[PDB]
């Protein structure tokens, strides 16, 4: 999404995932 | 019926079929084995290697591995490369490979078997649909906003596709326009529209417009369990931390920070008054769309847990001050940062992303009148050299109607219910 959810909740996803 | 066996593998069905009863089972061990002795045994059969790879999927689950998991992608991938390959299967396979590849981490990877999927099977609209989200994981909005054009030129009641083309509008500040696929994509009722994130912003884009039916859709979000209450809407929420819109320093426990803020405030004032006049460069523009208008911009020492080096260079008192308090410092689910706010500012009402984080306001520049901030329903104004607490992830207002300058620090706590655990694994934001 190469863009982070700061102040509010805009990105369609606010973290990155890398494993279990 | 998916119909996953070619004519050769219709010749060894029944060894295919007691092998996948051994995965069935949960002996991985065995039904590796058993799969790898079809594949030595028929190299090229499609249904013994997706055996393989499902089984590798499923260790990497147990090992819970990232190389194992890569091996189970290629192998995904290996079901394609054979010959003869049933489409059912083909699709399948290379599916999972697309989702193991998300589920790791590896947005890009994905996109390119989604893109491939497309390419094989240009009539599957659901196919269509999953290449819009790995375009949206990569934060390509312009191409998943074709992908979704496309989907719905063709089946224009597609539920899926209207609720993310309505995130995109949406996302874009076409508040109006997004309104309608928001709406008709939740109430189609279809697999993926139930999801918090399209209940979040059809309300949010209703408020903008001033159309009452906002609430409305937050009870409905919250009726279908995605809203912890219709005031607090984050969707990253860890549930069981204690709920309020106003904080006190003795109820958050973080007594000794607020403590060190209020005592030291000029200095970190000082500092930033610093920045604002000979490095202004540094406070970059708000740039998540929550201002309707105004003026506001943020200069930033600590995002996601780590420190920005060039930026603690031009606040290094405050910085070092800081450095004291990992519930702060440590918050990865939170910055520290300088917040200027000018005279005709409005920030739209608007909701954090977490309740994994307390948010603290510490006054430093603060005119007599004209700055206030709403948290839920109640509306309260900074003073210097005092800090406010509130929590962030419920809706929260602000404006700045003085004739000079408003400039705050702004400080995120992890919830102080949040267990040590939690905050060493909880992903950053």
């Amino acid at each position: 999404n190469q863009g982070k959810c700061k102040d509010g909740l805009g990105e369609y996803t606010c973290t990155s995932l890398e494993g279990f | 019926k998916p119909k996953l066996l070619n004519k050769f593998d219709k010749t060894i069905k029944a060894e295919l079929d007691a092998a996948e009863k051994l995965r069935k089972r949960g002996k991985i061990e065995e039904a590796v084995n058993a799969f790898k002795e079809l594949v030595r045994k028929y190299p090229q059969s499609p249904r013994a290697r997706y055996g393989k790879a499902q089984c590798e999927d499923d260790l990497a689950e147990k090992r819970r591995s990232n190389e194992v998991l890569r091996g189970a992608i290629e192998t995904y991938q290996e079901v394609a490369s054979l010959p003869d390959v049933p489409a059912d299967l083909l699709k399948l396979s290379l599916k999972r490979r697309s989702d193991r590849q998300q589920f790791l981490g590896h947005m890009r990877g994905s996109l390119l078997t989604l893109q491939r999927l497309v390419q094989l099977f240009p009539n599957d609209t659901s196919l269509k649909n999953d290449l819009g989200v790995g375009y949206l994981l990569i934060g390509d909005n312009d191409n998943a906003k074709k992908v979704y054009e496309e989907v719905l030129s063709v089946t224009p009641n597609d539920g899926f596709a209207k609720v993310h083309y309505g995130f995109i509008l949406k996302a874009q500040n076409k508040i109006a326009e997004s309104i309608p696929y928001l709406k008709e994509g939740i109430e189609s009722g279809d697999p993926g529209t139930d999801d918090g994130r399209f209940y979040f912003h059809l309300g949010d884009a209703m408020q903008r417009v001033g159309n009452k039916e906002a609430y409305k859709w937050y009870e409905l979000g919250h009726k279908r369990g995605h809203f912890a209450s219709v005031w607090q809407r984050s969707l990253y929420n860890v549930n069981g931390l204690k709920a309020q819109p106003w904080w006190t320093p003795k109820e958050t426990g973080y007594t000794e920070l607020v403590k060190s803020l209020e005592r030291n405030w000029k200095l970190i004032r000082d500092e930033g008054l610093a920045v604002m006049d000979k490095a202004k460069g540094l406070f970059l523009p708000e740039d998540e769309n929550l201002r309707e208008k105004g003026d506001w911009s943020q200069f930033t020492l600590w995002q996601q847990g780590r420190r920005n080096e060039n930026a603690c260079k031009g606040a290094p008192k405050t910085c070092t001050l800081l450095e004291k308090f990992p519930e702060t410092t440590g918050c990865r689910r939170g910055q520290i940062k300088y917040s200027i706010m000018h005279p005709g500012t409005h920030v739209w009402p608007a909701t954090g992303p977490t309740n994994c984080r307390l948010r603290m306001h510490l006054g430093l520049v603060i005119p007599k009148e004209g700055c206030k901030i709403r948290c839920a329903n109640e509306t309260k104004t900074w003073e210097e050299g005092k800090v406010l607490i509130f929590d962030d992830s419920f809706e929260h207002e602000v404006w700045q109607d003085a004739s000079s300058f408003r400039l705050i620090f702004i400080v995120d706590v992890w919830h102080p219910e949040l267990t040590p655990q939690q905050r060493r694994s909880l992903p950053a934001i």
